[PDB]
């Protein structure tokens, strides 16, 4: 049933999410946030190759050449939000 | 850290 | 909700609602695919775009899980199967929102039915047509939406005589997400069931006998909170059917007759399905729809009768 | 702290025509930059967010953009109904307003002036009050004269917000006296300046005549 | 989605008040609640904010050592303890979230002084009887030394809105504030009509109403 829910704020997917922690449907939590990853959207979402791609594109990037960026090095709760090897490369780069 | 993961 | 103009010049042969039931794909023999929004504000339909996609009339359509993007599935009498996903840098009625993403010529006969698979098998889908064969396809890797592979061929029938117009064929596949995957198939008069085996091949696992005439539909209802499943059939001969299917020649399936209902004295063209399954619907040549539940003993009511 | 810099504080524009509000940044924000709009004696609303992304359900007509340091707030045809301060915002600070208003055809004002009430006399105080009616444009000036001398530093005056049909202004002026230097004077005149005058409006009463 | 502030009014400088701001809508825990504030007439000054995530706050150096931001994610609801209040922090406070900051407060007027509330007296402005003959007059009353803000005028008991104009207040170097209120209606309708003025200042609960017409001679 869930996964037909009408969510829209955050909040609605909070709930979606706090009631697949509640019953264990770790499948199913994956499924809902797949469903949200499909820029900034990119960088939010930063499943295996996703993130070797999204890898592959900050390095391009990189190459080429903010406040992710140092994040990744409102800004303390960021910082803890953060608190994975595509974005150790990143920091690096 | 961060340097510890860029060596790895 | 008063009711609209689709767009199409030639007569429109299915109409699909995504997955929020917010939006809406249509096909016609114009050779067009239109797809309609919900506004949000003013509770209307309006078209969010309308496009030129085959060569020949396309009869079905279909739309993938959204966890794998904004993807359309149309079959055609023009042997062929489409892929597209929507572009959202583009705008709406521009007639270039939708990009084909690969198609399929495999088939060597007209295709009737074209339906994705329920999403926890990953991006498949199947196809049926004049060859008589049903195909499954399957988007190997969910990065390349073009990737598509061919995962299976089967016969269905296996001797389509030349010289028949009288043609129809149907697919639906069993969404239950804790059952053995297996999709069920419509081929004139007969309805049979396929099922996965051990060794990842498709077998006949069962027939829905019965029918006296051409299977203009069928549905597999969604099995929320049931441990049996239910697959339901309009046919041509004036009866809706609903087979109720448990598994405990060669099958592990059980196959009962629920129920049959005239009340349209005349065919039955659409058989449709709740979300939850827990209603059923069916329309045909009294230009009536009816509504239909089930009952504590498991035998099926009409609910209601719109026209 | 980061101080956000607005222009113009203020503009007049027509209806239909397109208007472009600019905030620039003290130092290098990022486009961590968002805009509102305030309607006066209401909370602010939020209108732009991230620079150039439109909060969900505000008119597309709103929309913003970003050139180094330089933020814009553009709205392409203008409504009645939008008239308002708008904020940029980046300490959290907000950039001082732009006060956006519906320019229209000069309007002349109505004058009337009126003498103070016996109750008020009555308590020692005598104020005397030039009402300035449905005007256009603001500017209007009003120059008090007790027996033909000029008036200074003994009066306040006040504006209504613009009218939401007509566009125009209306303004109040007080001149305030003790009783005694009231009762010193006998003309007491309120001369009206504006463009929509060819010339200036005297209206005045003779103290005690009725 | 709504956010409710409570807990304002009207405070003694060197006094406190502590303002509510009760939440609902949206995740409380994971959002940032920020109070901005509105001084009469000036743009908008944000004071403060919380993080309920890690409980983390910050202040502007204006209020900083007086104003304490604290907030029950239990409860959804945040508080600014507002010591030692002055003058100069006098506003409406909006409290408002982030998840910018798309969900606002209705707002809450915090007026700081110690002149005693005031009621206004309340005198006609009375219709020329020069008024044109088939011509415009106008009328009014004039509201005078209240204090603090605000008050309410009506004619008619809300029956006369049309050519109503009430203006903006202003401070007299008395301290005390005066505001007049106008309408204007055609002259052949002051001999036959009725026109009151109806005042209200709820600070000191006064009520006034006074007709307005012609002085007699």
């Amino acid at each position: 049933l869930l996964p037909h829910y009408p969510f829209v704020t955050n909040d609605d997917i909070e709930w979606m999410l706090s009631i697949c922690v509640e019953w264990r449907l770790p499948e199913i939590a994956k499924e809902i946030y797949t469903t949200l990853g499909n820029i900034e959207s990119i960088a939010n979402f930063s499943l295996v190759k996703s993130y070797s791609w999204l890898l592959f594109e900050a390095s391009c990037m990189e190459g080429q050449k903010v406040l992710n960026a140092i994040v990744s090095k409102d800004d303390v709760i960021i910082p803890q939000d953060i608190l994975v090897t595509n974005s150790m490369r990143q920091t690096l780069a | 850290d961060w340097v510890e993961q860029l060596i790895l | 909700m008063q009711p609209f103009d689709s767009g199409h010049d030639d007569l429109v042969h299915d109409v699909v609602y995504d997955f929020y039931g917010r939006h809406v794909a249509t096909c016609s023999s114009d050779q067009h695919i239109k797809v309609f929004k919900l506004d949000k504000d003013t509770s209307n339909w309006e078209l969010s775009d309308s496009w030129r996609a085959h060569d020949s009339s396309i009869v079905a359509i279909d739309w993938a899980s959204p966890e794998y993007g904004r993807i359309i599935a149309s079959a055609s009498y023009d042997k062929t199967v489409k892929l597209w996903e929507e572009d959202p840098d583009q705008e709406e009625c521009s007639g270039r929102r939708w990009n084909k993403l690969c198609t399929l010529n495999d088939s060597k006969g007209s295709l009737y039915s074209v339906k994705f698979a329920p999403a926890h098998l990953g991006l498949k889908l199947a196809c049926l047509g004049n060859d008589g064969i049903l195909r499954l396809y399957d988007a190997l890797e969910p990065s390349d939406l073009r990737s598509w592979t061919l995962t299976s061929e089967m016969k269905v029938l296996s001797i389509p005589p030349a010289n028949h117009l009288q043609s129809d064929f149907c697919l639906s596949w069993c969404p239950s997400r804790f059952s053995p995957e297996k999709l069920a198939v419509s081929a004139l008069e007969q309805a049979i069931i396929y099922q996965r085996g051990k060794d990842g091949k498709l077998h006949v696992a069962a027939k829905l006998p019965g029918h006296k005439s051409l299977i203009r539909s069928i549905s597999w209802a969604p099995s929320i909170g049931r441990w049996y499943q239910l697959i339901a059939t309009g046919c041509k001969d004036g009866r809706i059917r609903i087979f109720k299917i448990t598994e405990k020649l060669q099958s592990n399936l059980q196959v009962e007759l629920l129920s049959e209902h005239d009340d349209h004295n005349g065919e039955v063209w659409s058989v449709s399905w709740n979300l939850t399954g827990t209603i059923l619907s069916s329309a045909g040549d009294d230009g009536k729809v009816r509504l239909w539940k089930a009952t504590y003993s498991n035998e099926f009511k009409c609910m209601s009768v719109i026209t | 702290d980061i101080q956000m810099t607005q222009s113009p504080s203020s503009l007049s524009a027509s209806v239909g025509d397109r208007v472009t509000i600019t905030c620039r940044a003290s130092q290098s924000v990022s486009s961590a930059v968002a805009w509102y709009q305030q309607k006066p004696g209401k909370a602010p609303k939020l209108l732009i967010y991230s620079a150039s992304s439109l909060y969900s359900g505000v008119p597309s007509r709103f929309s913003g953009s970003r050139s180094g340091t330089d933020f814009t707030l553009t709205i392409s045809s203008l409504q009645p109904e939008d008239f308002a301060t708008y904020y940029c915002q980046q300490p959290i600070t907000f950039g001082q307003g732009t006060k956006v208003e519906i320019k229209r055809t000069v309007a002349a004002p109505s004058v009337f002036i009126f003498p103070p009430s016996d109750s008020q006399l009555k308590s020692g105080t005598a104020s005397v009050v030039c009402l300035l009616n449905n005007f256009y444009p603001r500017e209007a000036k009003v120059q008090w004269k007790v027996d033909n001398a000029l008036q200074s530093g003994n009066s306040q005056e006040s504006v209504t917000e613009q009218d939401s049909k007509d566009s125009t202004y209306s303004l109040s002026s007080t001149l305030t006296l003790s009783k005694a230097d009231y009762e010193k004077h006998k003309v007491y005149a309120c001369e009206v300046t504006h463009q929509g005058l060819s010339s200036p409006v005297t209206k005045s009463f003779n103290r005690g005549e009725c | 989605v709504q956010l409710v502030e409570s807990g304002g009014g009207l405070v003694q400088p060197g006094g406190s008040l502590r303002l509510s701001c009760a939440a609902s809508g949206f995740n409380v825990s994971y959002s940032s609640i920020h109070w901005v504030r509105q001084a009469p007439g000036k743009g908008l000054e944000w004071v403060a904010s919380i993080y309920p995530y890690y409980g983390s706050t910050s202040y502007a150096d204006s209020v900083k050592g007086r104003f304490t931001i604290s907030a029950d994610t239990s409860k959804n609801t945040a508080y600014l303890q507002m010591n030692s209040l002055r003058a100069e922090d006098t506003a409406v406070y909006y409290c408002a979230r982030t998840g910018a900051l798309d969900y606002w407060g209705q707002g809450t007027l915090v007026t700081v002084s110690s002149a005693s509330t005031k009621g206004p007296s309340v005198f006609p402005l009375a219709p020329s009887s020069k008024s044109t003959s088939g011509g415009t007059a106008a009328l009014g009353c004039l509201v005078k030394d209240y204090f603090p803000e605000p008050v309410t005028v009506s004619w008619n008991s809300g029956a006369l809105t049309s050519g109503v104009h009430t203006f903006p207040a202003v401070l007299q170097s008395s301290g005390l504030y005066s505001l007049s209120s106008v309408v204007t209606v055609p002259s052949s309708s002051l001999g036959t009509q009725t026109y009151i003025c109806n005042v209200n200042h709820k600070p000191s609960n006064t009520k006034v109403d006074k007709k307005v017409e012609p002085k007699s001679c």
